[PDB]
RNA sequence: CCGGCGAGGGGAGUGAAAAAGAACCUGAAACCGUGUACGUACAAGCAGUGGGAGCACAGUGUGACUGCGUAC
RNA sequence: UGUAACGGGGCUAAACCAUGCACCGAAGCUGCGGCAGCGACGCUUAUGCGUUGUUGGGUAGGGGAGCGUUCUGUAAGCCUGUGAAGGUGUGCUGUGAGGCAUGCUGGAGGUAUCAGAAGUGCGAAUGCUGACAUAAGUAACGAUAAAGCGGGUGAAAAGCC
């Protein structure tokens, strides 16, 4: 239930090989404002696949 | 025969025991007293 | 062409023009060294006890010491540590001729 | 050291290492070992090893001709500028001068002169007379001075 | 007269870290650690400087056994062949010529083969 | 012309913060911020406004050109750990590091 | 001067064809590992694969001595707790007669990445045919 | 601006260094059975 | 100037010095990063040591493979 | 627990017995170079140094030599803003503790020598103090009475109004 030895930076950074986040890369951008946005969501300015949704 | 010229006669002065001070000293990690017994203990050792 | 001689309780193997590092020899820096016991002479056709005539002879470039040594003497749990350095002398020689 | 004699933690079950003193030499601000006291370290010289030693240096002062003998050595008015004159003729820089009289115009005239050391004859010492470059000594001087190392 | 002993301490443990460098993690970084690492590795160098003369003198022995033999005698005979005819090489500059002039090793298994037999 | 921004004593802690900075190491400066604009860590909105402030300390002292500007190098430093305590069971107590870091972005032309 | 060591670019090692045919196993096995390692060479240098390539044909027809073709016994386990599996030499003849030359040759070659790489040079064949005529294998008679 | 406070210990331990330690009450631990 | 009329930072300036900027002389070590060279995804164990390729630099660095080797 | 009673592979000799020869094999012996202790040497003419003999595994322990640190004298001396101590590298050389030279930081003090005095050398004492790791970005976020929306403000609102 507790170690009888102190990990090293070696087994320590080796766990976290996998704790890297993943960038987006894909980002969209809209047909009638030009702006960028995460897929199949509405922009910042609340636009959407071309129609103004929100406002 | 000025201050920084004078020596002691060879052998006037011994140096002295310093007791714990490493291996290369002979004397270290007990002191020349031998392992657990009571004339290893501080202040240990009989009356006369 | 190279040639088996034998100096500093060891045997080397030297061609001409070649320095080779033997033990400390006494003779002085610039001086030619005979090394009459030729151990095999070889070439396209081979000579080997001793030869009897080919001589060695060299010319004393350097009298150097060598890269220091550590000797650690340890005896765990027996409070026993000893250092000590080595630097081993040595002598080097250009081989100048091969007979 | 300021400080309680109350046992830190208790001598079992909490797993520290066993104190007993806040005070101990082992622990932060409490305790040198073996403390010092204010001691006298002063020695014992026999006095035939005193004058043994001091016929001993007077002996070597001629052998380096670092004795000088003088006749008189006085100086007319208590300045320093005379004295700093003084040795100049008499071609010195760094000296100790021991008279048999009590001349406090001389002595005067040295006080502030730092390699110029003027005695009475009865407190010249091992390392006076070693740590000077000249010793210059007036012959009245020298007489008593003959006299206390027989 | 205190003495305080953080300058020579330094000095102590930096001159046994300097001799510690491409050791493994704590063996470079840590004192305790790496002082025991370059007491072994100064223990091994000792008992290497013994085993590196009988590691070569094993490596030369393997390579005049493997030369006798592609010239059809064995080390044993070889050996005892040349002991016989009186000569001196040792085994180290055997087994140089064995793979830098095999014409010169050549001769001397026949020089060995000849006043063995 | 290698134009530094820090953010120092960042409420953050470094190995947090560390996450993010790969993200944008290397990256052109147009595609860095907008990689911070859809991560969705605290992180994301902290070192973003190192780079943007990278990037406008590059074109008002160093230059100009925005658009030719890389993040070359990203790093998080730790910074001083504030020490806070949290009462446990028993009567223990434990010591909470609150840690603080140090984001360094580099922008370059 | 240091001591020769042969390099593993410049080693140029051999390609040779073994007939397994009525040959003692150990015997056979014992001189594959010292023409796998490279101990036959003068350029022997332990710390490298100095060694040829050697084709193994016709290992079904190998021959053991006394009565080890029913009796000597091939125990592995397969790390399950039952585990201890066992084929006779005969067995193994009937079901992977490769097995039994690279088993043996794998005992003598030495511990280690290097000595499994030596085991890579053995190319073991059941029957009389290889598929490597482009190496141009010499025949190397046991 | 009164920045950079202080790792402000428990008022119980007056020996900080063990503060964040032990309680330094009981120690119960149960199981002992030597015979 | 960027930022939230922040915090922090980048300039400009002072000064011999701001890597003396106040969390301020010097700034070690543990510990944590970034960049670069080399090694590393079929290889078993006190992590070194002896041998040793290859590679990268201008001797240094790394260290495949290998012998011996169970800390204090 | 798994062959598990040649170390293994394997061996019908690679096993036993007898004989013989060769070889391997240690830090043993020899060679080569170095160093030290002890003697015998009058070898020298304080006697160093030489010549020969032989010895140098070591715990407890005894004996003999040193190294370095701080402080006093030598020191109103020498070094030092044309760069001290310290820190950090590198190189060189001592049998060792170590020593020296120097590139960069540092920005004001340091001390040949020979003596003198010791808070004189740390890896350990479940040592003491500070700092920082580790587990681990894990467990948890303290009553399972419960929240959802729309406005507002704001740099930002699940929590504020």
């Amino acid at each position: 239930a507790v170690q009888q030895n102190k990990p090293t930076r070696s087994k320590r950074g080796m766990r976290r090989s996998h704790d890297a986040l993943t960038a987006v890369t894909s980002l969209s951008v809209d047909k009638t404002s030009g702006e960028k946005h995460l897929r199949h969501h509405i922009t910042a300015d609340g636009y959407y696949r071309g129609r103004k949704v929100i406002a | 025969m000025r201050l920084n010229t004078l020596s002691p006669a060879e052998g006037s002065k011994k140096a002295g025991k310093r007791l714990g001070r490493g291996i290369g000293s002979g004397l270290g990690k007990t002191g020349g007293r031998g392992h657990k017994g009571q004339k290893s203990r501080s202040g240990g050792g009989v009356r006369r | 062409m190279y040639a088996v001689f034998q100096s500093g309780g060891k045997q080397h193997r030297v061609s001409e023009g070649q320095t080779v590092r033997l033990e400390k020899l006494d003779i002085a820096t610039g001086e030619t060294v005979e090394f009459a016991e030729v151990l095999m002479i070889a070439n396209g056709e081979e000579v080997k006890p001793f030869v009897d005539g080919g001589v060695i002879k060299a010319e004393v470039v350097a009298h150097g010491r060598g890269e220091k040594v550590k000797i650690v003497k340890f005896r765990r749990r027996k409070h026993y540590r000893k250092q000590q350095g080595h630097r081993q002398w040595f002598t080097d020689v250009k081989i100048t001729g091969i007979s | 050291v300021t400080g309680s004699g109350k046992k830190p933690w208790r001598q079992k079950g909490t797993g520290r290492a066993r104190s007993g003193s806040i005070k101990s030499p082992i622990w932060r601000s409490g305790g040198v070992t073996f403390a010092a006291r204010p001691q006298d370290h002063s020695q014992k010289v026999n006095k035939k090893m005193y004058r043994g030693a001091l016929k001993s240096i007077l002996s070597e002062l001629v052998r380096q001709d670092r004795l000088i003998v003088v006749e008189k050595f006085s100086v007319e008015a208590p300045k320093t500028k005379l004295l700093a004159q003084k040795l100049k003729d008499m071609a010195l820089e760094d000296v100790l001068i021991i008279t048999g009289e009590l001349d406090e115009n001389l002595f005067l005239a040295a006080r502030n002169l730092h390699k110029v050391d003027v005695r009475d004859a009865t407190g010249i010492d091992p390392v006076s007379l070693i740590a000077f470059d000249k010793v210059v000594m007036t012959a009245d001087a020298v007489k008593q001075v003959e006299e206390m190392l027989a | 007269a205190r003495v305080k002993r953080g300058v020579i301490a330094r000095a102590r443990h930096k001159k046994i870290l300097k001799q510690a460098k491409g050791y493994y993690g704590a063996r470079s970084r840590v004192y305790r650690v790496a002082f025991q690492a370059v007491i072994k590795a100064g223990q091994y160098a000792y008992r290497d400087r013994r085993q590196r003369k009988r590691q070569f003198r094993q490596l030369w022995i393997a390579r005049i056994n493997a030369a006798a033999r592609q010239n059809g005698i064995s080390y044993s005979k070889f050996i005892n062949g040349l002991k016989k005819a009186s000569v001196e090489i040792d085994r180290k500059i055997l087994a140089d010529i064995a793979v830098f002039d095999k014409v010169a090793f050549t001769a001397l298994v026949e020089k060995a083969k000849a006043a063995l037999a | 012309m290698e134009t530094i921004a820090k953010h120092r004593h960042a409420r953050s802690s470094a190995q947090k913060v560390r996450l993010v900075a790969d993200l944008i190491r290397g990256k052109k400066v147009s595609q860095a911020l907008d990689i911070l604009t859809y991560t969705n860590k605290k992180a994301a909105v902290l070192v973003k406004k190192v780079l943007e402030s990278a990037i406008a300390n590059a074109e008002h002292n160093d230059g100009a050109d925005i658009d030719d500007l890389k993040v070359t190098k990203i790093f998080v430093d730790e910074g001083p750990s504030m020490k806070r305590i949290m009462p446990r069971a028993k009567g223990r107590a434990d010591r909470i590091l609150k840690r603080t870091s140090h984001i360094t972005v580099v922008v370059s032309d | 001067m240091k001591t020769f060591t042969a390099k593993p670019e410049t080693v140029k090692r051999d390609w040779y064809v073994v007939d397994a045919t009525g040959k003692t196993l150990g015997r056979l096995a014992t001189e594959l590992a010292r023409r796998l390692r490279g101990k036959h060479k003068a350029e022997y240098t332990p710390h490298v694969d100095t060694g040829d390539y050697i084709i193994v044909l016709n290992a079904d027809k190998v021959a053991v001595t006394g009565n080890k073709r029913t009796d000597k016994v091939y125990y592995h386990h397969t790390g399950h707790i039952g585990g201890i599996k066992q084929a006779t030499f005969e067995e193994m003849i009937a079901r992977r007669p490769e097995r039994v030359i690279e088993i043996a040759v794998k005992g003598m070659l030495p511990k280690g990445p290097l000595g499994r790489a030596m085991f890579r040079k053995l190319k073991v064949y059941a029957g009389n045919e290889h598929n490597h005529a482009a190496q141009q294998p010499q025949v190397l008679d046991i | 601006h009164c920045y950079e406070c202080s790792s402000d210990c428990p008022n119980l331990q007056p020996y900080f260094s063990r503060c964040f330690s032990t309680p330094v009450w009981i120690s119960q631990a149960q199981g002992i059975r030597a015979g």
